[PDB]
């Protein structure tokens, strides 16, 4: 076999019906990102006299 | 007062009441992705 993206040589044989030198790669991403933020403030102020 | 006698009263009375509230928040989101493929090994990068 022919030297395709690999080494110098292959072998192939007889039973093997073919060998192939495309590469094909895939790949995917799935990214996330938040933030949830809260804040609560009471105050209260009473005199009497 | 009536000529003897004599008769005063006073009085005095004061209230005050007083509330305050407040509240800021944020909150923020965000998400990206990508996807992507390519048709020797060295080019995976
Ligand atoms: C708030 O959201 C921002 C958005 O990028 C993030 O960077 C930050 O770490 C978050 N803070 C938190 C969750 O306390």
């Amino acid at each position: 076999v022919f030297s395709g993206d690999g080494k110098d040589f292959y072998r192939l044989s007889g039973n093997v019906l073919s060998y192939t030198f495309q590469v094909k790669i895939n790949n995917d991403f799935n990214y996330e990102f938040y933030n949830s933020t809260w804040s609560y403030v009471k105050h209260t102020s009473t005199e009497h006299t | 007062r009536v000529l003897f006698a004599k008769k005063t009263k006073v009085e005095h009375r004061c209230t005050t009441n007083k509330l305050s509230e407040k509240h800021e928040g944020s909150f923020i989101q965000g998400a990206e992705k990508s996807i992507s493929l390519i048709r020797s090994e060295y080019g995976a990068a």
